[PDB]
């Protein structure tokens, strides 16, 4: 299902975190957020994976 | 302006942002009445806050 975007507005949140496997070449640094229905992982480009 | 510089000054030191108006009283050591007065116009930002 497509992540419900977090319309509550707290959101836990944590920062610096490398993640395996990595989504480019090499790992890549970021933070992840608690969504109401999953996870999101964004990167310190962009990369959104849930 | 005196207080307000007192105050970011500890918070600065603390390095912590306001995440409730309690800590006014808990960590900066506000008041009783400076509270009163300050309380209900200082918006802590919950959206912007994320964690705590």
């Amino acid at each position: 299902d497509s992540l419900v975007i977090n319309l509550n507005r707290s959101n836990p949140k944590l920062k610096d975190l490398y993640i395996r496997p990595n989504i480019a070449q090499k790992r890549m640094q970021g933070s992840l957020e608690a969504h109401v229905n999953g996870f999101r992982f964004t990167s310190v480009r962009g990369d959104k994976v849930d | 302006p005196r207080k307000g510089t007192h105050l970011l000054k500890i918070l600065k030191q603390n390095n912590t942002r306001l995440e409730s108006r309690t800590q006014l009283v808990t960590m900066c050591h506000m008041g009783p009445k400076v509270f009163m007065n300050c309380a209900g116009f200082l918006k802590i930002d919950t959206a912007s806050l994320g964690d705590s």
